[PDB]
């Protein structure tokens, strides 16, 4: 998946379909967010 | 995917002529379980990484 080295297999719930809601927000740069020196 | 070495004389340098970039999910082998009904153009196959 991420890599291709099978590290472990304990407690792998591979029976589901629900990609969950993540979150959303709005980036507001009015005070200095997202800038650098 | 299996690059061993350059087996040439040790005073000659190597240079390419074409760069082919691929995506992060590449494998040059076909699926062997979906070839059992074909007669013509049967390719060599293996088990690709996850
Ligand atoms: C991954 O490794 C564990 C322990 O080494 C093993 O029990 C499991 O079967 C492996 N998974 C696969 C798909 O080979
Ligand atoms: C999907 O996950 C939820 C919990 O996150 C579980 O209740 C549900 O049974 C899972 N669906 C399936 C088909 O197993
Ligand atoms: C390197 O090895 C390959 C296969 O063993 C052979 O085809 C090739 O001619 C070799 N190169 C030299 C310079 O011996």
């Amino acid at each position: 998946v991420i890599g291709d080295f099978n590290c472990t297999n304990s407690f792998i719930n591979d029976y589901n379909k629900t990609i969950p809601r993540i979150s959303e927000d709005v980036v507001d740069v009015s005070l200095g967010l997202g800038t650098y020196y | 995917y299996g690059f061993g070495s350059f087996n040439v004389s040790s005073y000659d340098v190597v240079y390419s002529d074409h760069c082919f970039s691929v995506n992060s999910d590449f494998c040059p082998c076909a699926d062997p379980s979906v070839v059992n009904s074909c007669v013509k153009s049967k390719p060599l196959s293996a088990i690709c990484p996850a």
